[PDB]
């Protein structure tokens, strides 16, 4: 229930791997789904693969 | 290294969460392409019972 | 007459299978997905429709 805006996450250098395994991040601005889940946590960099 | 995963899954229900996008009017009795929650296609629209 | 509609019948509904991609409707894989990955999902379905 809000209006998601990806572009502001896609445009910003600060993340060093943004990554999409079904969807293309250039079309997610027009897309519409039921809702969204964000799982959190912090690892060592070498486990990233 | 933080760590965010984004998990949405996608068109089987009442969308709700998309969309800087400015809806136009509505239009009818013509051919043309519409789009109606991320439903993309063509044709004409009908009042129906 | 039973046999003809019968066989018609069932081309239709192989309108409806995934042949290994993502989705049976070509508007969503179009939609969806970008060019150089959209080329290896039409493929398979247009494989399974010949």
């Amino acid at each position: 229930n809000c209006v998601a805006d990806y572009s502001v996450l896609y445009n910003s250098a600060s993340f060093s791997t943004f990554k999409c395994y079904g969807v293309s991040p250039t079309k997610l601005n027009d897309l519409c789904f039921t809702n969204v889940y964000a799982d959190s946590f912090v690892i060592r960099g070498d486990e990233v693969r | 290294y933080r760590v965010v995963v984004l998990s949405f899954e996608l068109l089987h229900a009442p969308a709700t969460v998309c969309g800087p996008k400015k809806s136009t009017n509505l239009v009818k009795n013509k051919c043309v392409n519409f789009n109606f929650n991320g439903l993309t296609g063509t044709g004409v629209l009908t009042e129906s019972n | 007459v039973n046999q003809n509609a019968q066989a018609l019948n069932t081309l239709v509904k192989q309108l409806s299978s995934n042949f290994g991609a993502i989705s049976s409707v070509l508007n969503d894989i179009l939609s969806r997905l970008d060019p150089p990955e959209a080329e290896v999902q039409i493929d398979r379905l247009i494989t399974g429709r010949l």
